[PDB]
């Protein structure tokens, strides 16, 4: 199946940083909007943040606006999500995966209980935890 | 109001909707003890699909996701922990309404397949591949579908990769003996020891006397050892099929269906076909029905709860 | 006249017709110098089967009958004869106008699989199972004269005279030597004998248009590679245009790929009365769009319509 | 996997003769007609002798009547072909199946060619006759 690969995911103090890498797999990133979502344990599948085809426009989830910050880097095909200021909250598998549904200029954070399968390329997700 | 129909499809042109398997003969068994309440192969007749149901026939107890690492060895064998994903690739979410992701197996025992994994590659470009058979025990306290992850086990020793896209391809049963727990009633603990199923599809059973529930019958292959064991589903994936994209309402508690030579039209027997999805006849006797292959259930008509089916 | 319809079916409730495999994308290749000539997933549009295709997902690329001996081979591993008997249990018939009994494997490759025996008794029966390759570019590959071979890494306990069964898994290799080309038929009778009753070749009339194939990707059991398989249409059309047999009211149905929920198109296509789609793309490669969206038909058309690009 | 199962062949000379049994395999033989088949090389399938639920009732292909005779043992769960005068255009593999089409008749009928086998159920492996030199 052809997915994101995401990576870059292990564990770090509060207060401490990462930066997550989305990476195609075999395939090319395109013009669409590329999202990172998480799951933390036993709770729903919840949107982060998106970065739009051009690169230039941005969203966030209220939970990290200020913490996080999503770029592209379509020469690399990768886009990244750099976590500054992690919390104990932010303790999830982090996933990334493409909105393909109308091929706009700003992004769009899916409220929770969302369809995942309106979005793909969805990647096997990187672990990421923020210990206490 | 839409027209409730069945497919056009005799019996050798059906196939079982909780193994991979071709359906091989129409079964009774009037005294089984056992709750029947099978999770795969549920489908309401107006169109709604139930328990782990999914349309996909290679998605019957498929699995798909990641290798965390080796693990410890229960029994013998070499063993790995898997997360999985849903069947369709997004990720696993344990807030559905399901009782684990579509597809998973609905009953006990140590089902033998083929684990095969192709390894992701960021940009000569292509991957490392491999694939070793595995068998995954149902009713170990490991197999925890429900909470992501469930554990199987192979012959080979060390060429499993971690991190890696992985998949399940089932192919049968790896034994039947007392050891293997194998019990086609016995659901899953889905979410492991000391947490009970949710989400199921209902129990069925025969509510009028006289009456017994008809499955269909397909065998499942074995690895090794002694037996023929098999797999009886409600119905046949192709009618899952056909009633999701009809979604026809039902007009009664009850369809009369008639099984019927293709050319002819001529009635062989009669049936009743339930609201929840599952057939019931008036038979004494147990074992494979004795009944040509070439024959197809037709709908008659919508009945209600007294109606009284022919003996067959 | 019966109307024409296509099931409403997602990409991903989708099924590959010439393998046992769920639909990954949807792909292109404009360029394919190769014929298009598959004999599995093949129906018209009205509803008639071609070919080696029949209804049973678990029936494609599977085989059904009975080991015959060990047999010597200039290859590696333990080789085995078995002749095929048709998939439903009826005897093997060389006289039915088929390329080869139904479900067998329409191209050259090593297919990799497990091989699994109960024992008749005429009375528990005895069983086995084991890895299994059948090599169908090899001599010995002559289902259609009711027998083939395969190979396995087990060295003895495949038994003779008793009921077998091979369930595809995958392929063994894609490497030179595995001669895996999807689009290169088996010699269904072997060497020195010609492919019989094929469904026929498919190729775009029109020009700008190329054939658009459900693509799904094939397990390896080792090597490198990525291997696909294409079809023309996934089982599940083939189900449903067999149940359906809706006249066909014209040589093309013009299709539109659909977001299910609004209804938006988001491509069109050409759907063929032989059973097969084109587009109109310059492109090769898998196919940008949402695996949330579905094939609607939208009208009978003539040879002169035109597709919006894509 | 439910089947019958046939036995019993191998080479022979012109004019010798063989028999063929039909056993079945993991079940019952119930009350039903049961036919013997055979395709031979390069040739479809063929009727050549049926014979009654009852046992009583038998018919023969026109090629083999007076050379073939069909019995049954219910109690051994067999039905035999014993095989007289056989001819080298005897050779073939040697089906048999049941008629679960009317579960009543009287009198057999064997399938004339071009005959639908899944009309019929619980087809064998088959067993091989070989008439040669």
């Amino acid at each position: 199946q052809v997915q994101l690969q995401e990576s870059g995911g292990g564990l770090v103090q509060p207060g401490g940083s990462l930066r997550l890498s989305c990476a195609a797999s075999g395939f090319t990133l395109g013009y669409y909007p590329i999202g990172w979502f998480r799951q933390a344990p036993g709770k729903g599948l919840e949107g982060v943040s998106c970065i739009s085809g051009s690169g230039g426009s941005a969203n966030y989830a209220a939970s990290v606006k200020g913490r996080f910050t999503i770029s592209r880097d379509n020469a690399k095909n990768t886009v990244y999500l750099q976590m500054n200021s992690l919390k104990p909250e932010d303790t999830a598998i982090y996933y990334c995966a493409a909105d393909l549904s109308s091929l706009q200029a700003m992004c769009v954070i899916p409220r929770p209980g969302f369809s995942a399968k309106a979005y793909d390329y969805w990647g096997l997700g990187t672990q990421v935890t923020v210990s206490s | 109001s839409k027209p409730f129909t069945l497919p056009i499809l005799t019996l050798g042109e059906l196939t079982n909707s909780r193994f991979p398997l071709p359906i091989d003969v129409l079964y009774t068994n009037p005294n089984e003890s056992a709750i029947v309440q099978c999770q795969n192969g549920r489908c309401t007749l107006d169109g709604e699909l139930q328990g782990t149901t999914q349309l996909l026939p290679t998605g019957i107890c498929a699995f798909r996701g990641k290798v965390t690492q080796q693990v410890q060895d229960e029994h013998r064998g070499t063993h790995w922990n898997m997360t999985v994903t849903n069947l369709n690739g997004t990720p696993f979410d344990p807030t559905e309404d399901v009782p684990a992701p579509l597809g998973t197996p609905d009953f006990s025992g140590q089902i033998y397949g083929v684990i095969s994994q192709r390894n992701t590659n960021t940009v000569g470009n292509l991957p490392a591949n491999r694939a070793h058979e595995a068998v995954i025990a149902t009713y170990s306290p490991k197999f925890t579908p429900k909470l992501g992850n469930i554990q199987f086990s192979t012959w080979e020793t060390q060429d499993v990769s971690s991190g890696q896209p992985t998949k399940f391809t089932p192919v049968g049963l790896a034994s039947v003996d007392a050891n293997s727990h194998f019990d086609q009633w016995t659901l899953p603990s889905y979410s492991g020891a000391l947490t009970l199923n949710m989400n199921l599809a209902p129990s069925v059973a025969p509510v009028f006397p006289g009456e017994c529930l008809l499955f269909f019958r397909s065998f499942i292959p074995l690895k090794g050892g002694y037996g023929n064991p098999a797999i009886d589903c409600l119905m046949p994936q192709e009618w899952v099929q056909h009633l999701y994209q009809e979604s026809a309402p039902s007009l009664s508690d009850v369809a009369l269906v008639r099984y019927v030579n293709p050319e002819t039209g001529r009635t062989l027997f009669e049936a009743k076909l339930h609201r929840n999805g599952f057939l019931t006849v008036a038979r004494n006797s147990a074992g494979p029905v004795v009944a040509p292959t070439n024959g197809y259930f037709r709908f008659d008509s919508w009945v209600n709860q007294f109606y009284t089916l022919a003996p067959m």
